[PDB]
Protein backbone atom coordinates (compact mmCIF):
# COMPACT_ATOMS: atom_id res chain seq x y z
CA UNK A 1 0.00 0.00 0.00
CA UNK A 2 2.31 2.58 -1.02
CA UNK A 3 3.43 4.92 -3.74
CA UNK A 4 5.83 2.84 -5.83
CA UNK A 5 5.06 2.81 -10.07
CA UNK A 6 6.47 -0.50 -10.95
CA UNK A 7 5.25 -2.33 -13.79
CA UNK A 8 1.65 -2.39 -14.81
CA UNK A 9 1.69 0.27 -12.11
CA UNK A 10 1.46 -2.20 -8.63
CA UNK A 11 2.09 -0.80 -5.78
CA UNK A 12 3.21 -2.21 -2.88
CA UNK A 13 4.85 -2.01 0.99
CA UNK A 14 5.52 -5.45 1.65
CA UNK A 15 3.76 -7.21 4.19
CA UNK A 16 5.00 -9.76 5.62
CA UNK A 17 7.84 -10.98 7.97
CA UNK A 18 10.41 -8.21 8.68
CA UNK A 19 12.66 -9.71 6.87
CA UNK A 20 10.81 -9.23 4.25
CA UNK A 21 10.49 -5.88 5.05
CA UNK A 22 14.48 -5.84 5.49
CA UNK A 23 13.49 -7.38 2.19
CA UNK A 24 11.99 -4.08 1.58
CA UNK A 25 14.39 -1.38 2.33
CA UNK A 26 17.68 -4.00 0.95
CA UNK A 27 15.57 -4.36 -2.50
CA UNK A 28 14.95 -1.03 -2.04
CA UNK A 29 18.39 -0.66 -2.80
CA UNK A 30 16.90 -2.73 -6.09
CA UNK A 31 13.23 -1.90 -6.01
CA UNK A 32 14.62 2.24 -5.71
CA UNK A 33 17.32 1.60 -8.34
CA UNK A 34 15.57 -0.56 -10.79
CA UNK A 35 13.11 2.48 -11.13
CA UNK A 36 15.58 4.97 -11.55
CA UNK A 37 17.53 3.06 -13.93
CA UNK A 38 14.90 3.00 -16.08
CA UNK A 39 14.80 6.92 -15.56
CA UNK A 40 18.44 7.82 -16.46
CA UNK A 41 18.48 5.25 -19.16
CA UNK A 42 15.13 6.71 -19.78
CA UNK A 43 17.19 10.10 -19.81
CA UNK A 44 19.65 8.02 -22.56
CA UNK A 45 17.36 6.40 -24.70
CA UNK A 46 16.86 9.61 -26.98
CA UNK A 47 18.01 12.90 -24.98
CA UNK A 48 21.96 11.16 -25.93
CA UNK A 49 22.64 14.19 -27.60
CA UNK A 50 26.13 14.78 -27.13
CA UNK A 51 29.19 12.53 -27.84
CA UNK A 52 30.96 14.29 -25.07
CA UNK A 53 28.34 13.70 -22.57
CA UNK A 54 28.29 10.39 -23.80
CA UNK A 55 31.16 9.94 -22.24
CA UNK A 56 30.50 9.71 -18.51
CA UNK A 57 26.66 9.44 -19.35
CA UNK A 58 27.73 6.18 -20.10
CA UNK A 59 29.90 5.84 -17.43
CA UNK A 60 27.27 6.52 -14.73
CA UNK A 61 24.93 4.59 -16.58
CA UNK A 62 27.55 1.47 -16.33
CA UNK A 63 28.04 2.25 -12.57
CA UNK A 64 24.77 2.46 -12.16
CA UNK A 65 24.44 -1.33 -14.55
CA UNK A 66 27.35 -2.12 -12.15
CA UNK A 67 25.27 -0.13 -9.60
CA UNK A 68 21.84 -2.17 -10.41
CA UNK A 69 24.06 -5.63 -11.25
CA UNK A 70 25.10 -5.95 -7.65
CA UNK A 71 21.57 -4.26 -6.19
CA UNK A 72 19.41 -7.04 -7.75
CA UNK A 73 21.30 -10.07 -6.57
CA UNK A 74 21.36 -7.73 -2.95
CA UNK A 75 18.13 -7.73 -3.10
CA UNK A 76 16.91 -11.29 -3.98
CA UNK A 77 19.05 -12.61 -1.10
CA UNK A 78 17.92 -12.08 2.19
CA UNK A 79 14.48 -13.24 1.52
CA UNK A 80 15.99 -16.93 0.48
CA UNK A 81 17.37 -17.15 4.49
CA UNK A 82 13.48 -15.93 5.90
CA UNK A 83 11.63 -18.11 3.27
CA UNK A 84 9.97 -20.54 4.75
CA UNK A 85 9.16 -21.54 0.89
CA UNK A 86 11.48 -23.18 -1.18
CA UNK A 87 9.52 -23.30 -4.48
CA UNK A 88 8.83 -19.42 -4.12
CA UNK A 89 12.61 -18.55 -3.40
CA UNK A 90 14.43 -20.35 -6.69
CA UNK A 91 13.56 -17.62 -9.27
CA UNK A 92 15.65 -14.82 -6.51
CA UNK A 93 18.64 -16.71 -6.52
CA UNK A 94 18.20 -17.60 -10.32
CA UNK A 95 17.73 -13.40 -10.49
CA UNK A 96 20.49 -13.01 -8.02
CA UNK A 97 22.51 -14.77 -10.89
CA UNK A 98 20.50 -14.12 -13.92
CA UNK A 99 19.32 -10.09 -13.74
CA UNK A 100 22.84 -9.71 -11.82
CA UNK A 101 24.91 -11.59 -14.61
CA UNK A 102 22.75 -9.92 -17.74
CA UNK A 103 22.97 -6.55 -16.03
CA UNK A 104 26.59 -7.31 -15.08
CA UNK A 105 27.65 -8.59 -18.60
CA UNK A 106 26.25 -5.78 -20.01
CA UNK A 107 27.70 -3.47 -16.90
CA UNK A 108 31.15 -4.25 -18.13
CA UNK A 109 30.13 -3.73 -21.78
CA UNK A 110 28.31 -0.03 -21.16
CA UNK A 111 32.14 0.73 -19.80
CA UNK A 112 33.16 -0.19 -22.83
CA UNK A 113 30.94 1.42 -24.87
CA UNK A 114 31.30 4.05 -22.33
CA UNK A 115 35.36 3.82 -23.43
CA UNK A 116 34.03 3.79 -27.14
CA UNK A 117 32.25 7.28 -25.96
CA UNK A 118 34.50 8.09 -23.92
CA UNK A 119 36.87 9.19 -27.16
CA UNK A 120 33.71 9.84 -28.76
CA UNK A 121 33.90 9.31 -32.25
CA UNK A 122 29.97 11.01 -32.80
CA UNK A 123 30.64 9.57 -37.06
CA UNK A 124 29.68 6.20 -35.86
CA UNK A 125 30.00 5.38 -31.37
CA UNK A 126 26.87 7.06 -31.32
CA UNK A 127 25.18 5.00 -33.42
CA UNK A 128 26.97 2.19 -30.88
CA UNK A 129 25.28 3.87 -28.19
CA UNK A 130 22.09 4.21 -29.31
CA UNK A 131 22.02 0.82 -30.54
CA UNK A 132 22.76 -0.99 -27.59
CA UNK A 133 21.55 1.42 -24.65
CA UNK A 134 17.79 1.14 -25.88
CA UNK A 135 18.79 -2.63 -26.32
CA UNK A 136 20.07 -2.49 -22.89
CA UNK A 137 17.26 -0.17 -21.40
CA UNK A 138 14.82 -3.13 -23.17
CA UNK A 139 17.19 -6.02 -22.10
CA UNK A 140 16.77 -4.19 -18.16
CA UNK A 141 13.63 -3.57 -17.97
CA UNK A 142 12.75 -6.84 -19.24
CA UNK A 143 15.11 -8.54 -16.42
CA UNK A 144 14.12 -5.92 -13.95
CA UNK A 145 10.39 -7.19 -14.28
CA UNK A 146 11.37 -10.72 -14.30
CA UNK A 147 13.28 -9.87 -10.98
CA UNK A 148 11.19 -7.28 -9.85
CA UNK A 149 8.43 -9.47 -9.17
CA UNK A 150 10.66 -13.05 -8.39
CA UNK A 151 12.22 -10.43 -5.96
CA UNK A 152 8.99 -10.08 -3.87
CA UNK A 153 8.12 -13.45 -4.55
CA UNK A 154 11.02 -14.95 -2.69
CA UNK A 155 10.34 -12.16 0.09
CA UNK A 156 6.94 -13.27 -0.90
CA UNK A 157 8.15 -17.00 -0.32
CA UNK A 158 9.76 -14.98 2.80
CA UNK A 159 6.45 -14.40 4.34
CA UNK A 160 5.17 -16.63 7.32
CA UNK B 1 27.23 -8.81 -30.05
CA UNK B 2 29.32 -5.88 -29.97
CA UNK B 3 29.04 -3.53 -33.40
CA UNK B 4 26.45 -6.67 -34.41
CA UNK B 5 23.07 -6.85 -33.79
CA UNK B 6 20.30 -9.59 -34.82
CA UNK B 7 17.75 -7.81 -36.98
CA UNK B 8 15.10 -9.22 -34.69
CA UNK B 9 13.97 -8.50 -30.92
CA UNK B 10 11.99 -10.65 -28.44
CA UNK B 11 9.00 -9.81 -26.56
CA UNK B 12 9.40 -11.11 -23.13
CA UNK B 13 5.50 -12.70 -22.26
CA UNK B 14 4.87 -13.51 -18.95
CA UNK B 15 2.38 -13.78 -16.63
CA UNK B 16 3.11 -11.22 -14.44
CA UNK B 17 4.69 -8.78 -17.54
CA UNK B 18 3.10 -4.92 -17.12
CA UNK B 19 -0.30 -4.23 -18.41
CA UNK B 20 1.46 -2.28 -21.37
CA UNK B 21 3.60 -5.30 -21.54
CA UNK B 22 1.68 -8.02 -21.99
CA UNK B 23 0.63 -9.17 -25.23
CA UNK B 24 -1.79 -7.38 -27.49
CA UNK B 25 -4.09 -8.58 -30.22
CA UNK B 26 -4.70 -5.47 -33.14
CA UNK B 27 -6.94 -5.67 -36.12
CA UNK B 28 -6.18 -3.07 -39.43
CA UNK B 29 -8.96 -3.14 -41.68
CA UNK B 30 -8.13 -1.23 -45.16
CA UNK B 31 -10.99 0.32 -47.77
CA UNK B 32 -9.61 0.83 -50.90
CA UNK B 33 -12.65 -1.87 -61.40
CA UNK B 34 -16.25 -3.15 -59.48
CA UNK B 35 -16.62 -2.81 -56.15
CA UNK B 36 -18.21 -5.90 -54.79
CA UNK B 37 -17.49 -5.75 -50.88
CA UNK B 38 -20.86 -4.20 -49.64
CA UNK B 39 -22.27 -2.83 -46.04
CA UNK B 40 -25.41 -4.96 -45.23
CA UNK B 41 -28.38 -3.08 -46.35
CA UNK B 42 -31.62 -3.14 -44.02
CA UNK B 43 -35.00 -4.06 -46.10
CA UNK B 44 -38.16 -3.11 -44.39
CA UNK B 45 -41.84 -4.79 -44.21
CA UNK C 1 -17.12 -10.66 -72.66
CA UNK C 2 -15.21 -8.11 -70.58
CA UNK C 3 -16.97 -4.85 -69.54
CA UNK C 4 -16.56 -2.72 -66.75
CA UNK C 5 -14.30 -5.15 -65.11
CA UNK C 6 -17.44 -7.68 -65.36
CA UNK C 7 -16.63 -10.46 -67.07
CA UNK C 8 -20.29 -11.73 -67.70
CA UNK C 9 -20.59 -15.33 -68.93
CA UNK C 10 -23.83 -16.34 -71.39
CA UNK C 11 -24.60 -20.21 -71.94
CA UNK C 12 -27.27 -22.00 -73.38
CA UNK C 13 -27.62 -25.80 -74.10
CA UNK C 14 -29.60 -27.45 -76.73
CA UNK C 15 -28.94 -31.42 -77.81
CA UNK C 16 -27.45 -31.70 -81.30
CA UNK C 17 -29.03 -33.99 -84.04
CA UNK C 18 -26.22 -32.70 -86.83
CA UNK C 19 -23.17 -33.98 -87.61
CA UNK C 20 -20.82 -31.44 -88.30
CA UNK C 21 -22.77 -28.03 -89.30
CA UNK C 22 -23.80 -25.69 -86.71
CA UNK C 23 -27.02 -25.79 -86.86
CA UNK C 24 -29.66 -23.93 -88.14
CA UNK C 25 -31.53 -23.48 -85.28
CA UNK C 26 -32.07 -20.00 -83.05
CA UNK C 27 -31.56 -19.69 -79.38
CA UNK C 28 -31.48 -17.09 -76.94
CA UNK C 29 -28.03 -17.18 -74.67
CA UNK C 30 -28.70 -16.33 -70.98
CA UNK C 31 -26.55 -14.89 -67.93
CA UNK C 32 -24.68 -17.55 -65.80
CA UNK C 33 -22.46 -15.17 -63.97
CA UNK C 34 -21.19 -11.66 -63.70
CA UNK C 35 -17.81 -12.42 -62.78
CA UNK C 36 -16.20 -8.82 -61.26
CA UNK C 37 -12.98 -9.35 -61.94
CA UNK C 38 -10.56 -7.06 -63.06
CA UNK C 39 -8.59 -8.64 -65.29
CA UNK C 40 -7.46 -7.40 -69.39
CA UNK C 41 -8.46 -10.18 -71.53
CA UNK C 42 -6.95 -9.95 -75.18
CA UNK C 43 -6.40 -14.22 -75.46
CA UNK C 44 -7.97 -17.21 -74.25
CA UNK C 45 -7.21 -20.96 -74.58
CA UNK C 46 -9.69 -24.09 -74.32
CA UNK C 47 -9.22 -27.22 -72.25
CA UNK C 48 -9.99 -30.11 -73.33
C1 LIG D 1 -4.72 -3.72 -68.28
O1 LIG D 1 -3.35 -3.39 -68.49
C2 LIG D 1 -3.04 -2.05 -68.11
C3 LIG D 1 -1.63 -1.77 -68.58
O2 LIG D 1 -1.41 -0.37 -68.72
C4 LIG D 1 -3.21 -1.91 -66.60
O3 LIG D 1 -2.93 -0.57 -66.23
C5 LIG D 1 -4.64 -2.26 -66.22
O4 LIG D 1 -4.76 -2.29 -64.80
C6 LIG D 1 -5.05 -3.62 -66.78
N1 LIG D 1 -6.48 -3.82 -66.58
C7 LIG D 1 -7.01 -4.94 -66.09
C8 LIG D 1 -8.51 -4.95 -65.98
O5 LIG D 1 -6.33 -5.91 -65.76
Amino acid sequence: SAEIDLGKGDFREIRASEDAREAAEALAEAARAMKEALEIIREIAEKLRDSSRASEAAKRIAKAIRKAADAIAEAAKIAARAAKDGDAARNAENAARKAKEFAEEQAKLADMYAELAKNGDKSSVLEQLKTFADKAFHEMEDRFYQAALAVFEAAEAAAG
Amino acid sequence: GFNCYFPLQSYGFQPTNGVGYQPYRVVVLSFEAPATVCGPKKSTN
Amino acid sequence: KNIDGYFKIYSKHTPINLVRDLPQGFSALEPLVDLPIGINITRFQTLL
